[PDB]
């Protein structure tokens, strides 16, 4: 939430 | 050439932490792809893209999806 | 070019 970089 | 792009849609907001090289999404905002590799032809999982106003920069590609 | 919805 949100995904990872 | 504009009539090859790829064309894609933000699934989250993406906040730019460098913001000299990253654009802004909101989610639900459009983008066409302009690249999928970095600058030297190499593989990426940043994206550059062009925004809905005519920014230039790059993106993380996982936070969108390929219309 | 491009088609769909929802994001709820």
């Amino acid at each position: 939430m949100p995904p990872t970089l | 050439d504009p009539s090859k792009l790829e064309f894609a849609r933000a699934l989250y907001d993406f906040v730019p932490e460098n913001p000299e090289m990253e654009v802004a999404l909101k989610k639900g905002d459009l983008m066409a792809i302009l690249s999928k590799k970095d600058p030297l032809g190499r593989d990426s999982d940043w994206w550059k893209v062009r925004t809905k106003n005519g920014n230039i920069g790059y993106i993380p590609y996982n936070y969108i999806e390929i219309i």
